[PDB]
């Protein structure tokens, strides 16, 4: 029960350490997809109205 | 429901006598704004010709249309008004070149601002010159000595190639530009021609305090008196530091011409397009991906096929180039990023991860490659670097994962090799030096030291070899191959030096 | 004088129409003359032809008929420069808005100038000395370059300007100008009250800081151009009189954004994110006119905020480009200890090189941060395995991290209200003397309590043998 | 053409690469009247595309084996250039980003890549 | 082909509509074979049209309509692009036994982009029609087909 404790503090360390690293890297995806979606959208009616 | 051209102002001047002043060269300024400059006039003005002012703005005329004539200014837009008489040079938009440009910083346009006098030029070379084809043009063969252990080993570059260096902000882009500049001062210093390599620096987007900053640091160590420097700071106008990159390459190709080789470092390539996009987002245009227009890829794959190797009917030069692309995050996938590297041989991924843990400078084996870089490397580093590329990225990918016996092996020479190929800054090291210690950390002569003694075991080895055994070292410079008794001369020497 | 007729009025774009030949040019200030207004401000921005050339009104356009008279000022927007804008609030148009009399000045220069030349740069990058402890060894701040202040509210921006202004003065002789572009209504009666009980600006003595009016509450034409008046006053005392200023630009973010706004009313097309197509060359001329020439330098000091927590966007990017340092200030220190809540390890600068500051300095900076950055990752294991189950080396670095953490936050002369004690000022010589023997073994028998609230390596032998006996 | 058709021989047409086509004449689309579409593109993008792919087929006289490659804007199969080009051909070979960086020789996509003679 | 060797076309019209014609063409291939089907579901017969694909029927329209200088909306389409489905796929209805007994029914194939089915002309057909048929490209590639 000792050694069944203490491996679990390590897989939930790793578990908690690699969720880290996925949120960041999907931070940097959604503030790339969050500035291209104002641009798209910014376009479509700068291009309906000059024409 | 109506149209330009003649309206109010430029509508009563056909009633009466539109002569006096010659209106095929000058022209009356109607409107002025956005960096433009509507022109009325210009009959015998060619397409993208030089321009000037009533102030002294020089001007380039894009666009010929009946009645007006759309002028890109390349300075401030209060040096323009309406109603001011302009005047056209005749020619296009052209630059000087020649040998005398060495050692002076010019600008966009070819004017010094270093305060030396004028430049004693050889010529005028247009900055929209066309690349060579396939008959006058031919194999990379030449070496480029960079200077750093980890660039010459891994992906190492050739005269007449072009290498990309992509990476984020801090890496170590604008760094890997600078050592193999510096280092080319054992053979440019000497007779011998065809080894020397002339730079060219052309600093587009960068700020006014670090292009002087970046000048004084190569002239102490005699490095300013063969190389040009393209100042375009960010503090001018979005014409000027556009065609810093056409105006830099007008002026490296005269040697390369001739019979000479020349390096080019447009730094920075994500600079230069920024700059494109915004005065073609005033000229009323198509904004495609990232807001930038359809011309994106055609403008930086013009520039970088004119950097090649000429044969040996046409001179035998050569142009390197090296565009330093600044991500947005380690975005290698961008619209900037695929352009670039879609055209050139070959990229440097400078990562941001390995820059901060000490590792400079911060180049991944698994994504930097070279394509004519096999063939255009010295014998001597390839040989004692045998399968160095290959054991470099397979040693990352099991550490991150990571006790076997088999895996204690791998991690302990994987660690000393790349401690001991990461030198500092303005420290370039010579292909007898880096082809010494390149070969300790391959055949496990190495593994014995520690890990904190990597950079004391450098420095010791190098002295030792320079004044016990300075046959071999000499002989590994000369020839830039080892034999079987180069081979077995540098194993007996560094057996005996590891174990004192 | 150039008279003209108001033709168009939408909005803040307010088109003039004026005679053949005696035509504005770009960049140029139009008067007119209102009711309760004294003059109406409008800056020339392009010429559309036909005798006619729009303009930006830096102030309300309502009440205006089609007709008005419209003076030519023949010159850009001057405002009131040198000894005689300090302690006054003024305006983007260079008039006091503090009803303290008007500002006599001797010479009015405008605020659409070129910037310097790269012959008259400066050729060497110099460090320039804050007086505070985590600022002169971490992240040093360059001589004539950008500085960026990110921290979020209370944590200590307002105290580390006050205090950074006042030792400047004191130890070099340089003055600041303090340009709230884009601020509120209540933080700008909120800053001029606080500086005249500390000792900045004096109303009946000396005053040593200039203050500079921008709130968001005009148009566009008056937020866009608040940086530029701001930073012409400073530039006069580095060229004219040779001085080390200090400009403050708070917020950084509200600059960007204020010039898009003008340039999308006008007839621009969108860039990305909703930017404007000339990010990059509106940003680059009031970036490069702080600079360091042959007479004196400009140090800039302003906030850049992120936008939504993003730092690759158009508005951070194009700003991170040309800061040499930058000041974090984040919400993990303030309550813990630290005064102020300066994080050695998130700023960082491009002059903390060998070659800028020597190898002295930077054997002391490479060690200070090797220290702090394992201390604070192991955070995470002492406080789940305790503190006596270490090794010999991780017992003893341990520390040395704890008492060195504290020895850089000294009390400010701006702060002795708050802490109560007195205002240590350390110069660039003892603070690198005072790191360098606590590394090397010789303060290792001193408490952790000896070096908090204190500056250099006198005030911690002092207050170590009083704490006992 | 003229080698299936006149002359009755099985051609090999190898175009590298094939989304040159449609990034060219987008930029000449905005100086000739045209307004933009998605993206910034032409508005006669299939009919520009399907005009070109359709004559180089296998006809009656002589068969044509088309081997073109398309390139991916900055990764994406969701653009107007990619997305139009993957009706016009029989077997499709996409080669994902992510499995070249792992050292797949190459980055063969075995969840993407379809053909129409697998059966 | 295919079905001529199956006896199946001898009762099928095939309404041949490439993408190498003009954008007028392909944009009208909706409206002319739903014309054709209408006569036997208006007599006393069955008939049942396959509109394939929906997809390409509404980059058709989008591109004559943007040549003759029209202002866009959505995605850089049409401003009736959802009544230009929707009027199609309207008349394919069952009558009654005072009009004949005929019915026509329809089969619009919609091309998604990686499984989206939150789009522009994916959502808009979507909500038009009497159910949909799912076909996820998971399920396909390991051999349950369909
Ligand atoms: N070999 C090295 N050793 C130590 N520091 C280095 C080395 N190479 C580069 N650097 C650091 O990296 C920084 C790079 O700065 P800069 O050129 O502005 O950014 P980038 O390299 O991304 O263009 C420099 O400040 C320098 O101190
Ligand atoms: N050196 C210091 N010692 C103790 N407290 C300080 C120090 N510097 C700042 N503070 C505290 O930080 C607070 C800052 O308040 P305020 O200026 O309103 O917010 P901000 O600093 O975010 O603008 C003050 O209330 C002050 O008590
Ligand atoms: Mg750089």
């Amino acid at each position: 029960y000792a050694s069944e404790i203490s491996a679990r503090r390590n897989a939930m360390d790793n578990a908690s350490k690699n969720a880290g690293e996925m949120i960041n890297k999907y931070s940097i995806l959604y503030n790339r997809t969050r500035q291209a979606v104002i641009t798209n959208e910014l376009v479509d009616i700068i291009t309906g109205a000059s024409s | 429901k109506a149209a330009p051209t003649e309206v109010s102002s430029i509508l009563e001047s056909k009633i009466r006598v539109s002569d006096e002043a010659n209106l095929d060269e000058t022209g009356r300024v109607l409107s002025v704004g956005d960096g433009i400059a509507r022109v009325f006039g210009l009959n015998n003005c060619q397409a993208e010709e030089l321009v000037e002012f009533a102030s002294g703005v020089k001007g380039m005329a894009l666009n010929l249309e009946p009645g007006q004539v759309g002028i890109v200014l390349f300075g401030s837009d209060r040096e323009v008004k309406e109603g001011e008489i302009v005047k056209r040079t005749g020619k296009i938009v052209d630059v000087p070149i020649g040998p005398g440009m060495l050692g002076r910083v010019v600008d966009a346009l070819g004017n010094p601002i270093d305060g030396k006098g004028p430049i004693e030029a050889t010529g005028y070379a247009i900055a929209q010159l066309k690349a060579p084809g396939i008959l006058p043009r031919r194999s990379v063969f030449e070496p480029m000595q960079t200077g750093l252990k980890a660039v010459d080993a891994l992906v190492p570059i050739g005269r007449g190639q072009r290498e990309l260096i992509i990476g984020d902000r801090q890496t170590g882009k604008t760094a890997v530009a600078l050592d193999t500049i510096l280092n080319q001062k054992r053979w440019n210093d000497g007779n011998d021609e065809s080894k020397k390599l002339y730079c060219v620096y052309v600093a587009v987007g960068q700020k006014r305090s670090t292009v002087a900053q970046l000048v004084q640091t190569l002239e102490q160590n005699d490095a300013m008196k063969y190389s040009i420097v393209v100042a375009a700071t960010a503090s001018e106008a979005a014409p000027l530091q556009y065609l810093a990159p056409f105006t830099a390459c007008a002026i490296a190709e005269w040697f390369r011409d001739n019979g000479k080789h020349a390096l080019i470092v447009y730094d920075d390539l994500s600079k230069q397009a920024v700059a494109y996009r915004q005065l073609s987002l005033l000229l009323r245009r198509p904004p495609g991906r990232e807001a930038y227009p359809g011309d994106v890829f055609y403008l930086h794959s013009r520039l970088l096929e004119r950097a090649a190797k000429m044969s040996d009917a046409n001179g035998g030069g050569s142009l390197t180039a090296l565009p330093v692309i600044e991500t947005q995050g380690g975005d290698v996938s961008a619209y900037i990023p695929t352009n670039v590297i879609s055209i050139t041989d070959g990229q440097i991924f400078l990562e941001a991860e390995l820059f901060y843990k000490g590792i400079r400078p911060a180049i991944n084996v698994g994504l930097s490659v070279s394509r004519v870089g096999s063939a255009a490397q010295v014998k001597a580093m390839k040989q004692v670097a045998g399968s160095l590329k290959l054991f470099l990225a397979q040693y990352r990918e099991v550490a991150a994962f990571a006790l076997d016996a088999s895996t204690k092996q791998t991690l302990s020479r994987g660690e000393r090799l790349t401690q001991l190929l990461k030198q500092k800054q303005y420290s370039p090291q010579a292909s007898e030096e880096q082809v010494p210690v390149i070969y300790a950390g391959v055949n496990g002569f190495l593994d014995n030291i520690p890990i904190e003694r990597i950079p004391e075991f450098e420095e010791q080895f190098i002295a030792y070899l320079k004044a016990n055994e300075g046959d071999i070292l000499e002989a590994i410079r000369t020839k830039g191959e080892l034999s079987s008794e180069l081979l077995d001369k540098l194993k007996s020497a560094t057996e005996t030096f590891v174990a004192t | 004088p150039a008279s003209g007729k108001i033709r168009a009025v939408i909005g803040a774009v307010v088109d003039v129409q004026f005679e053949q030949g005696e035509l504005p040019a770009i960049l140029n200030a139009l008067t007119i003359d209102q009711g309760n207004n004294q003059k109406l401000v409008l800056e020339v921005a392009q010429h559309l032809g036909e005798n006619a050339v729009r303009a930006i009104a830096m102030d309300g356009t309502e009440g205006l008929v089609r007709g008005q008279t419209v003076v030519d000022t023949g010159a850009p927007i001057s405002v009131p420069v040198g000894r005689g804008t300090l302690g006054r609030i003024i305006n983007v148009v260079g008039e006091p808005i503090d009803e303290r009399g008007p500002i006599e000045c001797k010479q009015r220069n405008p605020i659409h100038a070129d910037p310097p030349s790269f012959v008259e740069q400066s050729t060497e990058a110099e460090v320039l000395e804050t007086g505070i402890k985590v600022v002169d060894l971490l992240a040093p701040y360059a001589r004539g370059g950008k500085i960026g202040l990110f921290g979020g509210a209370g944590v200590g921006k307002t105290v580390f300007i006050q205090e950074l202004i006042n030792n400047i003065a004191k130890a070099h002789g340089g003055f600041s100008v303090f340009t709230g572009v884009g601020e509120r209504t209540r933080e700008g009666n909120d800053l001029y009250r606080e500086m005249k009980e500390t000792g900045v600006i004096n109303l009946e003595g000396e005053s040593k800081v200039a203050l500079v009016f921008g709130q968001m509450n005009e148009p566009p034409g008056a937020r866009a151009r608040v940086a530029l008046t701001g930073l012409t006053i400073a530039e006069y005392f580095r060229d004219e009189e040779g001085q080390d200023v200090l400009l403050f630009v708070d917020n950084i973010f509200r600059f960007t954004q204020a010039g898009s706004e003008v340039s999308a009313l006008l007839g621009r097309i969108p860039s990305a994110v909703g930017y404007q197509p000339t990010l990059a060359t509106d940003m680059g001329l009031l970036q490069e006119r702080i600079t360091t020439t042959r007479k004196g330098s400009v140090t800039s000091v302003q906030a850049v905020y992120v936008p939504a927590d993003d730092l690759t966007d158009p508005a951070p990017a194009t700003t991170f480009a040309h800061l040499d340092a930058t000041t974090v200030l984040s919400r993990g220190i303030s309550e813990l200890g630290i005064y102020p809540a300066v994080d050695p390890l998130d700023s960082k600068s491009r002059l903390l090189d060998v070659s800028v500051v020597g190898q002295e300095h930077y054997d002391v900076a490479t060690g200070v941060q090797q220290t702090l950055q394992a201390y604070k990752s192991l955070q995470d294991i002492i406080a789940i395995l305790g503190m006596d189950e270490l090794s010999e080396q991780d017992k003893l670095t341990v520390e040395r991290a704890r008492k060195i953490q504290r020895f850089l936050s000294q009390p400010f002369a701006v702060a002795e209200v708050f802490t109560g004690i007195e205002g240590k000022l350390v110069r660039l010589k003892d603070t690198i003397a005072s790191f360098k023997a606590v590394l090397e073994g010789k303060y290792d028998h001193l408490p952790e309590n000896a070096f908090y609230m204190v500056g250099g390596i006198e005030d911690v032998v002092a207050k170590a043998e009083k704490i006992a006996a």
